[PDB]
């Protein structure tokens, strides 16, 4: 005999556990990551002096 | 399948929490005490082979936390 | 927030291995298990004489 | 969750095959070989520990063979 193995949606989720999600609907949402940026500041006013 | 290797060691986890955030752990403890609960006997037997083997006593807790280990 | 887990039922059927299923529609089919029943012949003809 | 409880040893049984049938003992293998496969270094740094702790050649043999089991 043969059986549809039935759905393994919930435990795929167990899988997926120890992975951040994302959530994405239109293109992309993406969220947490880092990044590093160096910054210059040298033309920089006080704000009145 | 998709049951067992759940992505969990890898790598590249962000400051935010990801997923089962603080439980899986856990559950992974209390399910694996739970069946030690549940068939005594194999961690008795168990527990006797850390003591005939090696035995140096650090060896003899080691294997045994093995005992532990050995299948949910 | 919160999220619906999701159907395990393929997860559940990957627990259920290790155990014989049984079939059941119209209050029973079982099948496999065992019996031991003892026999007493007394009470037969050889078919024909 | 059910990804692991999974009704084995238990007992009961019967004359009569079961479920997944002569294949989930040789998933789990494959499938924790494979994950060996994937994080040699692992296995490095474990045997390693085999020829530190104990190692009373047998014993280094047992620990390493745990130290396999011990993926999730």
């Amino acid at each position: 005999d043969v059986v549809v193995l039935g759905s393994q949606e919930g435990a795929m989720h167990t899988a997926l556990t120890g992975a951040t999600e994302i959530q994405m609907s239109s293109g992309n949402l993406l969220f947490t990551g880092h990044l590093k940026c160096r910054l210059r500041m040298d033309k920089l006013q006080l704000k009145g002096m | 399948s998709v049951a067992l290797v759940p992505h969990v060691g890898m790598g590249l986890e962000t400051r935010t929490e990801t997923w089962m955030s603080s439980e899986g752990a856990w559950k992974h403890a209390q399910r694996i005490e739970t069946w030690i609960l549940r068939h005594p006997g194999f961690t008795i037997m168990a527990a006797i082979l850390a003591y005939t083997i090696g035995t140096t006593y650090f060896q003899r807790v080691l294997i045994f936390i093995l005992l532990t280990a050995v299948t949910p």
